[PDB]
């Protein structure tokens, strides 16, 4: 939470109050969002529905490879046939 | 009796807020801060900091259900036709704008305007806020959506498939929900929309004028605000111990008899801690009450036609818009308000040939000469006939029954 | 601290109230009131429930001296039985009880020597006395912080059950509701406000 | 079927709370009492009440 | 609040525990409400908002 994604302490041995469990980079992508930065998960230019929510319009789910993060989507985009008599 | 003899299409806005700022706490920074002894000393002070994470959590999961219950409430999201003509209803105040970028309507964006170092030092004290789920673009998509079917199929899309019709016809349906007939509209359709625009500009400009309106929803942001203030305040309360630097009594005093400060210290900063988390429970409480009014109102007063008497505003209602506001909801409620009364003569019955006559729906009226019978929301006499009229009884038992005579229809050609 | 408003202006309210619905019906509470003589009130409530007018118009009689019965009636029961009173009364007896409980609490030593604490002062030197003092003002400062979250406990009900009762003021007075015993079991016709303590 | 025959007018009660009595706390008095002394000792508590 | 305008501070110095906020009394129309004793404002005989 609150990481610009370019601060993530990537530690030298032990500087940090987490207890060597650092995954540093380029192994699962990262990505950026209002909420924080995010590891672990690869980013996909579809839409589901929200299964994880993540924050900031965007949730994470395992799809049957991997844990993927995307933009949740509103719903199916209807029209309706407007007309002056009909 | 008294009979309206005009009627006035108003508008009026209600505002409710549904969902607040959704807040996390930090126990080591708070409490302790950067001293390894103060956490030592504290992991066995028991799981206090977990029940307080966990209604945190509960809190923060609570407002993003509210806000979905709330506005997700159309499975589909509909689009306005590119022909922006409803019969004389404008309607732009209300429509999003593609120019700007933001995607919102006029009075949205007005909204937006009126409602309103800090940051970083409540974030330096691990009092940190959550980013809601929902952002503001999707809110917007929401509210446009259930406009488009408000206005392109009624009330139809709230029950099933969205079903077109024109949008005099809608009002038409409408007044008649409220037992007025059709002939009304269809006779005044141009004055209608001239009164419907002028109350659109009217609340146009009243919201820009007074701010005040609004200010329940800042209160709420308010009360948030100094409750922090109020936490920020409790760091500096020795609460009857030497001072507030641990510091300062761990290297001024020896610390075997030392350890009492301290601990007068932690437990009152637990207990300011349970105090807060306590107060925000209440506060979260009431403002499920309100979403659930406010949930109640978009499925009754905007999804249909609702009955019950100042639900969805003043007056017989008509019909409601939805828009959003920072952490809130605002419906224009558009109602039908009678004027222009006047007195007329009135009798329970009318006795013709030896029989009691009563009417249909309507009433009856007399201007001192002649009667006829009109309907009871407006002035609109008709001669007394057979096919509005209904027949029970004699006339020695009603009460104020008058003298008259009903004319028949088919009785004059029938001879001819 | 006394009520903003006075037992007289809610008075006033509900006479108010009640001249306006007995001699115009609904017709004020949607905008100006326009009269209507009270038979044809009943009338229209009549065909409200589904029933005809002249169901009313040659039972008006009956109708009259059943509800002057049944007014009477109510009037027998309330000055009778006194336990129907009850959801107000206890109401103002639990603010009693925490305050007795708020004043009892001051008569507890809380581990300490004395509830009285001049005495403390001067049995001995400051260096317990502090401590003593200690003891007794969080002892207190719990006991008040306790009644503030149950006063405002009860103060959040309390305005529930208020926001039902506007509700249902909005939706049986100024109106006939359809909505099954919302007012009242049966058939819904038509209310009467009045007031009461608290 | 069953059809009705002939009806009776209802009067009921219903008794629904609006208001609570308002109070207001003394914190300084409550406290302490009259004695000057023990206030000095909620200084160090900060603004508690 | 509570307090009869009748028992207000007069004082010669000193006789109340506020910081000597004292304003004068006859002149400035002292009246007294179920809610106590109001000092500074003028009671009309009118009636508005
Ligand atoms: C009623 O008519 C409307 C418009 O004439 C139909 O809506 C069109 O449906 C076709 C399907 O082949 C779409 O390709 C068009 O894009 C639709 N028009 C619009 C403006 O959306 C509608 O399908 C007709 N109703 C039925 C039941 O067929
Ligand atoms: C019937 O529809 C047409 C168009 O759909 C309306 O004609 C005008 O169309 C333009 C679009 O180029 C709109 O900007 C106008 O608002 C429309 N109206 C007028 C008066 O210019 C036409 O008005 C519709 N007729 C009815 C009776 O609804
Ligand atoms: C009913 O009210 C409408 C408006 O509320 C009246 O229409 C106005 O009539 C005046 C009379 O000269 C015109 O100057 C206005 O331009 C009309 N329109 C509006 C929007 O004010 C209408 O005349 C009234 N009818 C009756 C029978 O009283
Ligand atoms: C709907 O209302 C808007 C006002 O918000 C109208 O837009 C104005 O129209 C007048 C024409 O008399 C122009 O002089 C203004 O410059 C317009 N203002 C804006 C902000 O667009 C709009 O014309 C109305 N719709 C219709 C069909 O008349
Ligand atoms: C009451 O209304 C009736 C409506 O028929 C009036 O009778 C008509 O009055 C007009 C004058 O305004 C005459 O030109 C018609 O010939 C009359 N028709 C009939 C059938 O009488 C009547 O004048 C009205 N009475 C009052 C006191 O206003
Ligand atoms: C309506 O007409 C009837 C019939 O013409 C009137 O009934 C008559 O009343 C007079 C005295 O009021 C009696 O002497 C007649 O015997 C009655 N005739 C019948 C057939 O009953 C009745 O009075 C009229 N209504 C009013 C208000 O005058
Ligand atoms: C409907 O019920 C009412 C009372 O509930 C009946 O009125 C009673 O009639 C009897 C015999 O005529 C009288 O002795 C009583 O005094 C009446 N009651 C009252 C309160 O006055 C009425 O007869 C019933 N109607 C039918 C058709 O059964
Ligand atoms: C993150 O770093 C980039 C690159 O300097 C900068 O443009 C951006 O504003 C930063 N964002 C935050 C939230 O600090
Ligand atoms: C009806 O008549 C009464 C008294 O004659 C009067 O007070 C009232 O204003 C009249 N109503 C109208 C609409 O003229
Ligand atoms: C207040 O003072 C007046 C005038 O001296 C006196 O009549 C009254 O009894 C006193 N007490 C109250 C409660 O008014």
């Amino acid at each position: 939470q609150g990481v610009n994604c370019t601060e993530v302490p990537v530690a030298i041995h032990a500087d940090q109050l987490t207890p060597t469990w650092r995954v540093y980079s380029t192994g699962s992508n990262v990505f950026q969002t209002r909420a924080g930065c995010l590891i672990g998960a690869e980013y996909v230019n579809n839409s589901y529905e929200c299964d994880i929510p993540i924050g900031a319009g965007i949730c994470a789910s395992y799809q049957t490879q991997s844990i993927i993060a995307y933009t949740m989507s509103l719903g199916a985009e209807n029209s309706v046939a407007y007309s002056n008599n009909s | 009796i008294a009979i309206p003899t005009n009627f006035t299409i108003s508008v009026t806005t209600e505002i409710l807020p549904v969902s607040m700022t959704k807040t996390s706490v930090d126990c080591t920074m708070y409490i302790c801060g950067d001293s390894t002894e103060c956490s030592n000393l504290l992991l066995q002070y028991g799981s206090f900091c977990t029940q307080l994470k966990r209604a945190l959590t509960g809190i923060a999961v609570e407002q993003d259900k509210n806000t979905q219950e709330v506005f997700a409430q159309v499975k589909q999201i509909y689009k306005t036709p590119p022909i922006k003509y409803f019969g004389g209803f404008n309607f732009s105040q209300i429509l999003p704008d593609p120019s700007k970028p933001s995607k919102r309507s006029p009075i949205e964006d007005l909204l937006f305007n009126k409602v309103t170092d800090l940051i970083c030092a409540q974030k330096f004290k691990g009092l940190t806020v959550l980013p809601p789920l929902l952002t503001d673009e999707m809110i917007a998509q929401y509210t446009s959506a259930l406009l488009a079917g408000t206005i392109t199929s009624g009330w139809t899309f709230g029950a099933g498939p969205a079903l077109q019709i024109p949008f005099p016809m809608q009002m038409a349906y409408r007044f008649n929900g409220i037992g007025v007939t059709q002939n009304v509209l269809y006779e005044n359709q141009k004055l209608i929309a001239n009164q419907f625009n002028s109350a659109i500009g009217k609340i146009q400009d009243s919201l820009s004028s007074t701010p005040s309106a609004l200010g329940k929803l800042q209160d709420v942001v308010n009360h948030n605000a100094q409750a922090l203030n109020t936490l920020v305040k409790q760091l500096s309360s020795k609460f009857g111990a030497i001072s507030s630097v641990l510091n300062d009594i761990f290297s001024r005093l020896d610390p075997p008899e030392a350890e009492v400060q301290i601990d007068r210290l932690i437990t009152g900063r637990l207990q300011s801690l349970q105090t807060y988390v306590t107060q925000q429970l209440i506060r979260a409480a009431e403002i499920r009450a309100s979403a659930n009014l406010a949930a109640t109102k978009m499925s009754e007063c905007v999804l249909g036609q609702s009955k019950r008497v100042d639900f969805c505003g003043k007056g017989y209602h008509l019909m409601s818009f939805p828009q959003s506001a920072p952490h809130g909801v605002v419906f224009l409620h558009v109602t039908y308000v009678p004027a222009q009364e006047k007195n007329f003569t009135t009798a329970p019955a009318i006795c013709h040939d030896g029989k009691a006559h009563f009417p249909r729906e309507g009433v009856f009226v007399s201007n001192g000469t002649h009667w006829f019978v009109t309907q009871r929301n407006f002035y609109e006499p008709q001669i007394i006939t057979t096919d509005n009229t209904f027949v029970s009884g004699n006339c020695d038992v009603v009460i104020g029954i008058v003298n008259n005579t009903v004319y028949d229809p088919l009785q004059p050609e029938l001879d001819s």
